[PDB]
């Protein structure tokens, strides 16, 4: 939660002037409220779209538009503020629209949006886009919110940007088990571009059963730069046990991001 | 005793947030307590989806149970009886989600 | 700016935390207490992850299984050598998580 660029931005639109000043969440007509408020907006609505910053970077940018409603109280309205709220840490992040210029008019339509809350990959926002005035107390809500959900880094156009390429899913490890010798298993697989370690968790279990007879850690101490990409080749030896056919290799990176929770991969072998 | 309406924060995460509501052997879900009196007016809280914790078959373990973790925070709450509007500092409890514990 | 009161709305107000659940979860953690004598509340308290995995009942850590953290973004007051409130982002505790598989 954070907008990727710290440049100006425009809210003004034909029939409009306004600029979009920073705001912590608190306003000058929560306290100190004015007389008679605006009405809540209507057809709020938000879509993913991906912004570049400056640099080459670019991140899933939450797409806020919402309209205006179609009444008197429009008079009164002197800017909305919205407001997107993370679930998972209840972090909050606003913006303001403040409009120069009043309206008296409603002639047609008054459209508005704004794409610069960068937003995390799996995570789920609520925002949400009060008018200003704020109600007074006891008064009509005139806000409205709209749950959000950014999907996972599996998303095709998702998986490409900055926040899934760190920890990414790009990175796929050609994952070679061979039988080989008996009671003897050679994995290959290649590997990413950062110095981080790694672990191969082979278990093998019954045919046909949840329980593992034999389960054998692997480290895999953190690559050296000129190691980057190229395939890492373990050979682990196996129990010498009849039934207990059945093999998961599993493996675990450590990137920076996301340590330690980063996505698995299984592989499993048969008899 | 005035508060200053500015705020700052330099607690930016700059990190990667997760989505272990459903992925926990204890798992919760969010509400959005929303009260126009206090700020922040969204707070969010979590409440246990079960009784007991979850197993790896993903039948429920009765024998451990799943619990509510909690922190404290401050909202500042507005009280406006009479004409007069003011506001006090209030000491809430969101519950942030939940762990699995062994009962003793 | 803003008219504070008395305030501490429900500052007697107890955690309801079942006692010792950063030792008693299959995710255990280590609370860090920090000390500033000029933020309210002046005490930090922040918690830290102790095992990578999870630990089982028996009491050996399952590493089939990721320990990870619950981070809050939360409210304090900052005192000035003149009060102002402003955003800390604590980590609050550990919850197990299965870990996310990719099959091939
Ligand atoms: C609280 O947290 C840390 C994290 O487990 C623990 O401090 C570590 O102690 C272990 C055991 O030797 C070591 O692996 C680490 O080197 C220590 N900390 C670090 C990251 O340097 C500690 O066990 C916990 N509390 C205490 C002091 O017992
Ligand atoms: C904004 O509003 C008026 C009328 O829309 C426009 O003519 C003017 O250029 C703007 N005000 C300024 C000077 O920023
Ligand atoms: C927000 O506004 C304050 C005051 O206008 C300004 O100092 C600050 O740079 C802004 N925050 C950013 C960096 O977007
Ligand atoms: C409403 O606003 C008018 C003009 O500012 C003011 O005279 C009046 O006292 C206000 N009413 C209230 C809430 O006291
Ligand atoms: C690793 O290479 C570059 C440079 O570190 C990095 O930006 C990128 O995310 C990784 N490569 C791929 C294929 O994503
Ligand atoms: C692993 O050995 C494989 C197959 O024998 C070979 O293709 C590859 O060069 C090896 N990887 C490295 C760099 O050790
Ligand atoms: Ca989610």
């Amino acid at each position: 939660l954070r907008l990727l660029d710290h440049r100006a931005l425009v809210c003004s639109q034909p029939g409009l002037n306004c600029t979009v000043k920073n705001s912590t969440c608190l306003d000058d007509s929560w306290i100190h409220p004015r007389n008679l408020t605006p009405s809540s907006p209507k057809d709020l609505q938000i879509q993913l779209h991906f912004a570049h910053t400056q640099q080459g970077d670019l991140f899933p940018v939450a797409h806020i538009e919402w309209t205006l409603q179609t009444d008197a109280s429009i008079l009164y309205l002197e800017g909305a503020e919205l407001s997107v709220l993370q679930l998972n840490t209840n972090e909050r992040l606003c913006v303001r629209f403040e409009f120069l210029s009043k309206l008296r008019h409603h002639h047609r339509r008054w459209r508005f949006t704004f794409s610069h809350f960068v937003v995390d990959p799996d995570q789920e926002y609520e925002v949400t886009v009060h008018h200003l005035p704020k109600p007074i107390p006891d008064g009509d809500p005139n806000h409205q919110s709209k749950n959000f959900l950014v999907p996972d880094c599996e998303h095709a156009r998702m998986k490409v940007t900055t926040p899934c390429m760190s920890s990414g899913s790009l990175w796929d490890p050609n994952i070679t088990v061979e039988t080989l010798e008996a009671h003897q298993l050679r994995v290959s697989f290649t590997l990413w571009n950062e110095s981080t370690h790694y672990q191969i968790l082979l278990t093998s279990f019954p045919h046909m059963e949840n329980h593992s007879c034999f389960e054998h850690m692997h480290h895999i101490p953190a690559p050296r730069p000129e190691e980057f990409h190229q395939r890492s080749n373990v050979t682990l030896t196996l129990r010498n046990l009849k039934g207990c056919c059945r093999h998961q290799v599993q493996i675990q990176p450590f990137f920076s991001s996301c340590l330690n929770d980063c996505l698995r991969h299984s592989a499993t072998v048969s008899c | 005793m005035k508060l200053d309406i500015g705020i700052i924060n330099e607690n930016q995460r700059v990190s990667m947030s997760r989505n272990i509501e459903s992925r926990s052997t204890s798992p919760w879900n969010y509400t959005v307590t929303w009260d126009p009196n206090r700020y922040p007016s969204e707070v969010v809280q979590a409440q246990c989806r079960n009784l007991g914790c979850i197993n790896a078959q993903g039948k429920e373990d009765i024998s451990m149970n799943s619990v509510p973790i909690q922190q404290e925070t401050l909202v500042v709450r507005r009280k406006h009886q009479g004409c007069s509007v003011s506001f006090q500092l209030e000491k809430v409890l969101v519950t942030v989600g939940c762990t699995c514990v062994t009962p003793v």
